[PDB]
């Protein structure tokens, strides 16, 4: 009975990741004054299926790898972490109700850079490794503000428990006391998943994404679907964290409908940010972290430490 | 078998240490230390150190071993007898210790060791509406004042020291 | 026009609705028509194990009220 | 280096030493050693040449290994005592590991193999800090754990340190390696008397720090790192040859000088406890230390080695170095033997 | 005593004898040093959770923080050695024999 | 237990996807194709070390939502603002001594 | 060393309070209001003797006064109490704040009839 | 050179984490609080030399509380004899040691 | 000081908001009238058990029952 | 809004903790009789197992004191089945 619940978590994750590619190509189509796919299925609904079947019967590209073991383990680790980030998410009930779900998700997302690092090791090109080290330095840079913004918000929650964060936001959305934390959170999660305007691997400002370079890389579909699982998950986590919905304990479907609509709007906001801006240069998003976001994050961290003490609004532990 | 879960994770822990400590390459040594840190985190989690195990994942594996793999990637080159021989040496020493302490429920290498499952030594009471481990860690700010002062001073000095010795001038 | 993106958004929305609705219905099926007991603290687990021992069927979710006392 | 950053980093070295000296908890002892190493690493890399990076790497590896063995000894103590007070250790395995860790931190033999390399690789001021100030905190911990120190272990480390520091300096022509092997022999002398009377241990440590500070200050003021560069000192500043003469005669343990005071008090407190063979062999082994000290006095003060022509230009310039406390340290390293019962202030 | 303490101490000694027997790479030495720290972390944590000694729950965190700052210092030393000699080999650090 | 079952299930589904994605495109026999140190940067290593040290400072900051529940609130607030201030002072020394340059 | 002295299984026989935790938590405020004196005698004996073998008679008096409490609920207000602990019992955290009208009915009937 | 600055100035820098019987957050007892309190209140003031030979029983009870070596050795003896009697067939396990008796509360 | 403040607010407003939020976080709890109530609420939250006292004969402030008048009260917390 | 609502959450936490406090004497009485039940069962089965063993004191304390020592997990669940062992010794940790 529990394995049924695990599978009804993880298989609709993969189906939602499949149709996020359709939603991306359509919404980026209409924002670019064109259409997205509408030929392959009715209104494009067979495009993820056709594209997945195409990617699964396509040849392994040309080259060989430096390390077979890490070439195998990097997509395994990427997909495993991308699936385990969903199990403490209270929607309205988490699959694995743990006392430290926030800290669990922060730790498992900190583990996600090893897939990038091991895919940089496993490629033969010494330039793809440099691109991987740039990506690792980017992701570990924005994990700092993820941790401190998350701590500053949890000072109004009382615990690391994700299910308590529904109870915390019963009177107001938590974006009202913490909107600067919320906007730096949203941009930092955008910079976490290598998502535009922070996608330097998939774009220019890159020493190796330069057309007729070497570097045996993994099967693209696995890292791609791990990345879109991470995108939907970080938007659901932002929805739980700042825009927490009404929960009737006798009707859980009201909360599920409400957080689902908000998470869809927030993922479409990712789609609408990537179709609106040019890319940062690498030192420009290093600037944006280290000289812009981190001073405000430390200042608001001091503020959200000292603020429940001065307002007599310290939340309960339980 | 399932009452011996912390013991089996500790055997995987020692096997991973024999793995990376035999030193094939700093890349695979880093991988072995990652798998070892994960299973030792599971050992800590099965006593009720949930925060301390997530400190292992978030801090040890999350920051420090990421920086080790990062710095290895800048210092090694991507493309034996002694490594595999020392690996099977440590594996045979560990399994002979396992076999002795299992068939005898007793061993003495340096100290005397029980051979039963380490479930036996636990407490039989509750902690109420808190974790004792969480409250003891929370007391770093009310009881560990001097400890916070020296730790923050060492970390600030550490930032200063790294900027001195990597400057080259 | 722009309502052509709504079938894909609707399919993705149903796919996000399935996990939460699924875990709520499975928690109510596995726990006697009620919410799953949350035991974050050892007192909550103590009361839950006491419920499991007083229910007589080795199930914490079989509630015994005043009909169980004389 | 920025002088502000230099002053803050030296205050952090001193802070780690003070945290070891005042704290009653083993974690804070370990924290003090960590802070001390973390702050002294830039002092060793003050000049940024490959010998300083090699010396700092070797120092890091040895002190890191010793700090981890120290924490393992502390953890075995927490097993077998359930507490953390910095006092005697409640297990001979924890006592053995902590004595090994402090022997590695002091560079006593057979863990001595870093001290001449690291002392040669670093400047004279950082070598002075390493051979005087970095001896303070592990001797304080050994002063506190001595009800549990194994006697055979500490005396094996002591006599092996005295013998290897005697034979090591006989082959040397670099001054920093001579001072490092002198350090190994004198640390053997300090730890040999520790379980018998640790007040004489503190007396040996204080007289040693005075004399080593005198020799490193003379070597800084003359800018001499080798024997043969020290040999030109008579044609440059002849008073410096006199001062290095009397200080090397002091460190050899000759009366009426104050370097005779510690070894005479150590022999004095080891014969009380019915040990005769051991202070006699220690005293006879210190004649090797006296031999390479007399080699340096022959090369510097008692003969006149040939100089070169460019010394005539250096005749026209005075020393503008801050020879800080050099007359005070020269007087205290030589003329203190009439004040030998002053040692009771360390009781 | 308890059975898991044997394996955690034996893990410390395995990473010790790895750290005390270099092959070529200084990075593998630092990996063995932080494996020693990892085994010390687990051993201290199991004692403190087993004893219900509440205030020492902050002890392994202070151990982890100090020794990871120590590891950062060692990685910076390795980086300066690698910028000197091109590799991180411990047989390149032999200038101080004379 | 249910956590371990879920981790094993996620690891199994991930390994199954990886094994399919490597072995399913090997079904179609293809034409066998017969035709035919990295530079160090100090700034890349320095941003990783700056991450590590600020991450240790964050590891000090993580017990704050439990630390606000104490009865010694003035000491707790002092040490909390002091840790965040020392993180800011580490950032200011990293700023002003040209440490955040060309990866700003 | 010496032999540990344990009470017999006859001395551990008592009529238990075989209700669920939501039944206790629903009744806990009136139980703390009404069953004060044997409970505090027991907890004083328990923190002073530091031995559960010297506290068995006070434990039996606690276990008897609790039964008198629930019998006195059962004679007067069985149905509002049953509705109230069912509403407490639905919640996974057993919130008091989800159940204020059933608490109001139970407190009204308890204040009137008892 | 234990310069006892803490007792000189009256500051409490690290005496609070030093023992298990100290003041704990929310008055949480250590599992060997009484044994450590007995050993400390025995050994207080008389020095290490008198404390090792005059407070030996309190320290042995406290070490056996901490490590539980005699307890685990006693359970090993009972469990090995029980398994030998089960293999020889000369002993049956009771229903209350098999999960057949509807536990107490 | 008014020229410098407008200049740093024109050139580096992120740092001005940073130092302003940090300075308010420092000096504001000593000026707030509700900082007393944070301490009062944290010391009134009953984690442990209220281990009762042996009635020796002279404890006039200690109640005999929880609903007795004497003893510590939380009417300030119900009202605020 | 967070001020009003976290003050309400603190008052609700105090109400929950007072319910726990009002139930702690009954739970402590049941827990005391529980552990004395299990120790008496272990003592009787130790008396009927350890008969052939020479020089065995049944119920012998491993402590020199006559003070009550809080029982260990292995002292209570030592002779019972592995399922009850797991449910008592890893149950809260492995719970969900
Ligand atoms: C108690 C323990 C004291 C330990 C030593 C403390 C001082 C040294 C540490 C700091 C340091 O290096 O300062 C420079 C240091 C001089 O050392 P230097 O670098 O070799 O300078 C040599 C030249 O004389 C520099 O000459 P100058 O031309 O630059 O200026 C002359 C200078 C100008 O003087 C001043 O400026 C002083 C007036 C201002 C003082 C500070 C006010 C703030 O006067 C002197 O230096 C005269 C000599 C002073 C005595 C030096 C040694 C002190 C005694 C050490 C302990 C001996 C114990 C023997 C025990 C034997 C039995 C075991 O000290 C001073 O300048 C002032 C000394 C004051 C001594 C007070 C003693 C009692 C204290 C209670
Ligand atoms: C959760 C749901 C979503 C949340 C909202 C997010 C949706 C909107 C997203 C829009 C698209 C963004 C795409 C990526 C953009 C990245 C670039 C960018 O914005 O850089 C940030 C820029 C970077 O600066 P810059 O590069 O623009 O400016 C130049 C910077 N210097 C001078 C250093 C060269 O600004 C910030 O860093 C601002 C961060 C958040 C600010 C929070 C303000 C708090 C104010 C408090 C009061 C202040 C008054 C004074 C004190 C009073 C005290 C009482
Ligand atoms: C579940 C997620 C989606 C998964 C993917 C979608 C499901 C379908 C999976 C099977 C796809 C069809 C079989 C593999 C592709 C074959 C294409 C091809 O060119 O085959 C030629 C190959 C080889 O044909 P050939 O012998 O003419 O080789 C041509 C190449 N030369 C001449 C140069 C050597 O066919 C096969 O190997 C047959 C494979 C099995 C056929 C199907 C059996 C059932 C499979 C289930
Ligand atoms: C730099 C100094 C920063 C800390 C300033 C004082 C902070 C504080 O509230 O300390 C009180 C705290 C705690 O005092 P307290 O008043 O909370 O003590 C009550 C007792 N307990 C803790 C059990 C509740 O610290 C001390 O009193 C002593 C430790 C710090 C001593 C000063 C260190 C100076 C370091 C200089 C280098
Ligand atoms: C949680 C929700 C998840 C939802 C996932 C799916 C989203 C999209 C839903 C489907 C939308 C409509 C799809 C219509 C596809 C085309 C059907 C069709 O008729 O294709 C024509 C083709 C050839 O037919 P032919 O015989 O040549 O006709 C000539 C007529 N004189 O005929 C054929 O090719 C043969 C018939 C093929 C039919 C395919 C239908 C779609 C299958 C998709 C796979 C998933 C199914 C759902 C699983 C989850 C729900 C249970
Ligand atoms: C390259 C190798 C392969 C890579 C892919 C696969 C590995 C990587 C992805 C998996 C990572 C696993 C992380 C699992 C632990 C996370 C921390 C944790 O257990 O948190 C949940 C919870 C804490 O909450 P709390 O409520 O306080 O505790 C329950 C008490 N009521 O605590 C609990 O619920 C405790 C439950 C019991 C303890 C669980 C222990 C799990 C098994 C051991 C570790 C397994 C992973 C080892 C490898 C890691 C990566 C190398
Ligand atoms: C139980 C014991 C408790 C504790 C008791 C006290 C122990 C005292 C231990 C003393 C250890 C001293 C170590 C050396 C000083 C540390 C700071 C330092 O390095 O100062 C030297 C300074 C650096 O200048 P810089 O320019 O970097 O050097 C290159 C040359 N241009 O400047 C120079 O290089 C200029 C050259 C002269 C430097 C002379 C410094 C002498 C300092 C020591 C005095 C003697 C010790 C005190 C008296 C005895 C105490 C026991
Ligand atoms: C008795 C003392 C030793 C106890 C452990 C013995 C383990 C087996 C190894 C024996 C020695 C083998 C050897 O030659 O090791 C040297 C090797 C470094 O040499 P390398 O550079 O790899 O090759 C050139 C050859 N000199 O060094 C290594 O390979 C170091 C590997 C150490 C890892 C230890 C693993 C656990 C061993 C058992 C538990 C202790
Ligand atoms: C007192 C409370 C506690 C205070 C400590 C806590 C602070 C929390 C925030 C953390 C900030 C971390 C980073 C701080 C670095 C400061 C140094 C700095 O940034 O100087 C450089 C800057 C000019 O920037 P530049 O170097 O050119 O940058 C490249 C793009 N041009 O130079 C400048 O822009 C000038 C910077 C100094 C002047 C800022 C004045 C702000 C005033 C705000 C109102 C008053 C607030 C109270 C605090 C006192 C401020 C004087």
């Amino acid at each position: 009975m529990f394995m049924i619940n695990v599978l009804t978590l993880i298989i609709p994750i993969l189906l939602a990741v499949a149709f996020l590619t359709l939603v991306e190509r359509k919404v980026l189509g209409y924002m670019q004054f064109r259409k997205g796919p509408n030929v392959v299925g009715p209104y494009g609904l067979l495009q993820p299926i056709a594209d997945a079947i195409k990617l699964f019967i396509k040849e392994p590209l040309r080259p060989a790898t430096s390390s077979i073991s890490m070439f195998i383990l990097a997509p395994i680790l990427a997909l495993t972490l991308a699936l385990t980030m969903w199990i403490p998410l209270p929607m309205p009930y988490p699959l694995i109700n743990m006392n430290l779900g926030v800290l669990f998700m922060l730790a498992m997302s900190s583990l996600a850079v090893y897939s990038i690092l091991w895919s940089g090791w496993a490629s033969n090109s010494k330039y793809a490794l440099i691109g991987a080290l740039r990506a690792v330095a980017q992701t570990i840079s924005y994990e700092v503000t993820l941790a401190i913004i998350l701590l500053s918000v949890l000072l109004m929650n009382g615990s690391f428990t994700l299910s308590t964060l529904i109870i915390t936001q019963e009177q107001v959305w938590l974006i009202f006391p913490a909107w600067p934390l919320a906007m730096m959170w949203f941009i930092s999660t955008l910079a976490e998943t290598n998502r535009a305007p922070f996608d330097l691997t998939e774009g220019e400002s890159e020493l190796v994404s330069g057309f007729n370079v070497e570097y045996a890389a993994g099967p693209f579909a696995l890292f791609f679907m791990a990345e879109y699982a991470n995108i939907i998950m970080m938007n659901i986590f932002t929805t739980t964290l700042f825009l927490g919905a009404f929960h009737n304990p006798y009707m859980p479907e009201l909360y599920t409908i409400n957080f689902t609509i908000k998470s869809l709007l927030l993922s479409i906001t990712f789609l609408w940010i990537r179709a609106s801006y040019p890319r940062f240069r690498y030192d420009q998003l290093m600037h944006l972290l280290w000289k812009n976001f981190l001073p405000l994050t430390l200042a608001l961290c001091m503020w959200h430490v000292s603020l429940p003490i001065l307002l007599s609004s310290i939340p309960p532990q339980t | 078998m399932m009452t011996y879960i912390v013991f089996i994770l500790s055997i995987i822990f020692v096997m991973g240490f024999v793995g990376f400590s035999s030193k094939p390459s700093p890349i695979y040594g880093g991988l072995g230390l990652i798998v070892s840190g994960g299973v030792g985190c599971g050992i800590v989690l099965n006593f009720g150190g949930s925060f301390l195990g997530l400190m292992v994942f978030l801090i040890y594996l999350g920051g420090m071993m990421v920086v080790f793999g990062y710095t290895t990637a800048m210092a090694t080159e991507q493309y034996n007898k002694v490594v595999l021989g020392t690996f099977i040496t440590g594996l045979l020493m560990e399994f002979l210790m396992v076999y002795y302490v299992l068939k005898d429920k007793e061993v003495e290498i340096v100290f005397k060791f029980n051979g039963m499952g380490d479930w036996v030594i636990y407490d039989t009471g509750d902690s109420g509406f808190f974790s004792e481990e969480a409250m003891g860690i929370a007391a770093l700010y009310s009881y560990g004042t001097w400890l916070v002062i020296v730790t923050g001073w060492s970390l600030l000095i550490g930032v200063v020291v790294i900027m001195e010795i990597t400057r080259g001038n | 026009m722009w309502f052509e993106v709504l079938p894909g958004i609707a399919v993705m929305g149903v796919c996000l609705f399935i996990p939460g609705m699924a875990t709520a219905r499975i928690h109510r099926f596995s726990n006697g028509g009620r919410e799953k007991r949350v035991a974050h603290y050892s007192y909550q687990w103590y009361l839950m194990e006491r419920d499991r021992r007083v229910s007589g069927v080795n199930r914490y979710y079989v509630s015994k009220g005043l009909e169980n006392i004389d | 280096m920025n002088p502000i950053i230099l002053i803050i980093i030296l205050m952090t070295v001193m802070l780690g030493t003070i945290i070891v000296m005042i704290s009653t908890h083993w974690l804070l002892i370990w924290i003090g050693f960590e802070m001390n190493m973390l702050a002294i690493i830039p002092i060793m890399m003050k000049k940024h040449n490959p010998r300083a990076t090699e010396a700092s790497t070797k120092y890091f590896l040895t002190q890191s290994t010793a700090s981890m063995l120290l924490m393992m000894a502390i953890i075995i103590n927490l097993m077998f005592s359930g507490q953390w007070t910095v006092m005697k250790l409640f297990n001979p395995m924890a006592s053995m590991l902590m004595t090994m860790a402090l022997a590695m931190k002091l560079g006593m033999a057979p863990f001595h193999f870093w001290v001449p390399e690291v002392t040669q690789g670093i400047p004279l001021s950082s070598g002075l800090i390493l051979l005087t100030w970095q001896k303070l905190a592990p001797m304080s911990v050994l002063y506190q754990i001595l009800p549990s120190i194994n006697l055979d272990l500490i005396l094996t480390l002591s006599i092996l340190s005295i013998t290897i520091g005697g034979w090591g300096g006989l082959n040397q022509t670099q001054l920093r390696k001579i001072m490092a092997y002198s350090s190994i022999a004198h640390m053997g002398w300090m730890t040999a008397v520790l379980l018998y009377n640790p007040t004489m241990t503190l007396l040996n440590l204080i007289i040693y720090i005075i004399m080593t500070s005198t020799m490193f200050t003379l070597f800084m003021a003359n800018s001499t790192t080798t024997t043969l560069s020290l040999s030109h000192t008579w044609n440059k500043a002849p008073i410096m040859t006199i001062l290095v003469l009397i200080t090397l005669l002091s460190m050899g343990g000759l009366p009426p000088l104050s370097g005779f005071m510690p070894k005479w008090m150590i022999i004095q407190e080891m014969t009380k406890n019915d040990s005769i063979i051991l202070p006699t062999l220690m005293a006879i082994t210190a004649l090797l230390n006296l031999y390479f000290y007399m080699r340096l006095t022959y090369s510097t003060a008692l003969t006149m080695f040939p100089s070169t022509n460019n010394m005539k230009m250096k005749w026209q310039f005075p020393t503008t170095k801050r020879m800080t406390l050099l007359p005070t340290m020269t007087v205290l390293s030589t003329m203190l033997l009439p004040l030998t019962p002053i040692l009771s202030i360390l009781e | 005593m308890s059975l898991v303490y044997m394996n955690i101490m034996m893990a410390f000694t395995v990473s010790l004898t790895g750290l005390l027997m270099y092959r070529s790479h200084l990075m593998s030495s630092l990996l063995c040093l932080e494996g020693m720290m990892l085994s010390l972390f687990i051993l201290a944590t199991l004692m403190i959770l087993n004893s219900h000694f509440t205030l020492a729950s902050m002890m392994p965190i202070i151990l982890l923080v100090f020794a990871a700052c120590e590891a950062a210092l060692g990685l910076s030393l390795l980086v300066m050695v690698s910028n000197t000699y091109g590799t991180d080999y411990v047989q390149n650090l032999n200038l101080l024999q004379c | 237990m249910n956590l371990m079952i879920t981790l094993l299930t996620n690891f199994t589904l991930a390994t199954l996807l990886v094994t399919i994605a490597f072995w399913l495109p090997q079904l179609n026999v293809y034409s066998e194709k017969t035709s035919p140190r990295l530079p160090f940067s100090m700034k890349f290593f320095l941003v990783a070390i700056t991450f590590l040290l600020f991450d240790l400072e964050i590891a000090l900051l993580l017990p704050l939502p439990w630390a606000s529940q104490t009865t010694n609130l003035n000491t707790m607030l002092t040490m909390a603002l002091l840790l965040i201030f020392l993180l800011a002072v580490s950032l200011a020394y990293e700023w002003t001594q040209k440490g955040l340059e060309w990866t700003e | 060393p010496g032999i540990v002295e344990l009470p017999s299984l006859e001395d551990l026989k008592v009529q238990e309070v075989k209700v669920s935790s939501s039944v206790l938590k629903a009744a806990a405020h009136h139980y703390g209001a009404q069953c004060d004196k044997p409970n505090k005698e027991f907890m004083l004996c328990r923190w002073e003797e530091k031995d559960p073998r010297r506290c068995l008679e006070e434990g039996k008096l606690v276990n008897q006064c609790a039964l008198e409490f629930f019998r006195q609920i059962k004679r007067h207000c069985a149905e509002p109490f049953t509705e109230y602990w069912t509403c407490i019992d639905y919640s996974g955290l057993q919130l008091f704040r989800r159940c204020r009208k059933e608490q109001a009915q139970f407190d009204k009937c308890v204040l009137d009839k008892l | 050179p234990f310069f006892d600055v803490q007792k000189k100035l009256g500051v409490d820098l690290d005496h609070w984490m030093t023992i298990q019987s100290a003041e704990q957050p929310h008055r949480i007892p250590a599992r060997c609080h009484a044994f450590e309190k007995e050993w400390i209140e025995c050994a207080h003031g008389i020095g290490s030399i008198r404390a090792e030979k005059e407070c030996k029983i309190e320290f042995e009870d406290f070490r056996e509380c901490l490590l539980r070596q005699k307890t685990m050795k006693r359970l090993n003896a009972i469990k090995r004899q029980r398994d030998k009697l089960i293999k020889e067939g000369k002993y049956t396990p009771p229903p209350h040691h098999s999960g057949q008796e509807d536990l107490r509360p | 000081v008014a020229a410098f403040l407008k200049n740093v607010w024109a050139k580096e407003p992120v740092l001005v908001a940073s130092f302003a939020i940090a300075g308010l976080a420092v000096i504001l709890p000593t000026l707030s009238p509700y900082t007393k109530y944070s301490l009062m609420i944290n010391r009134a939250t009953p984690y442990n058990y209220p281990v009762p006292l042996r009635d020796d004969g002279n404890m006039p402030d200690v109640p005999s029952h929880p609903q007795d008048p004497q003893g510590p009260s939380l009417e300030w917390l119900k009202r605020l | 809004s967070m001020m009003r609502w976290n003050r309400e959450r603190r008052r609700l936490q105090i109400e929950d903790f007072e319910a726990r406090i009002a139930l702690m004497p009954l739970l402590q009485a049941e827990k005391d009789r529980r552990v004395l039940q299990m120790l008496r069962e272990n003592l009787e089965e130790e008396a009927t197992i350890m008969k052939d063993v020479p020089g065995w004191k049944v119920g012998e304390s491993v402590f020199h004191t006559t003070r009550w020592v809080t029982p260990m997990m292995g002292e209570l669940y030592g002779l019972r089945t592995g399922e009850e062992i797991l449910s008592s010794t890893y149950g809260f940790i492995w719970y969900t």
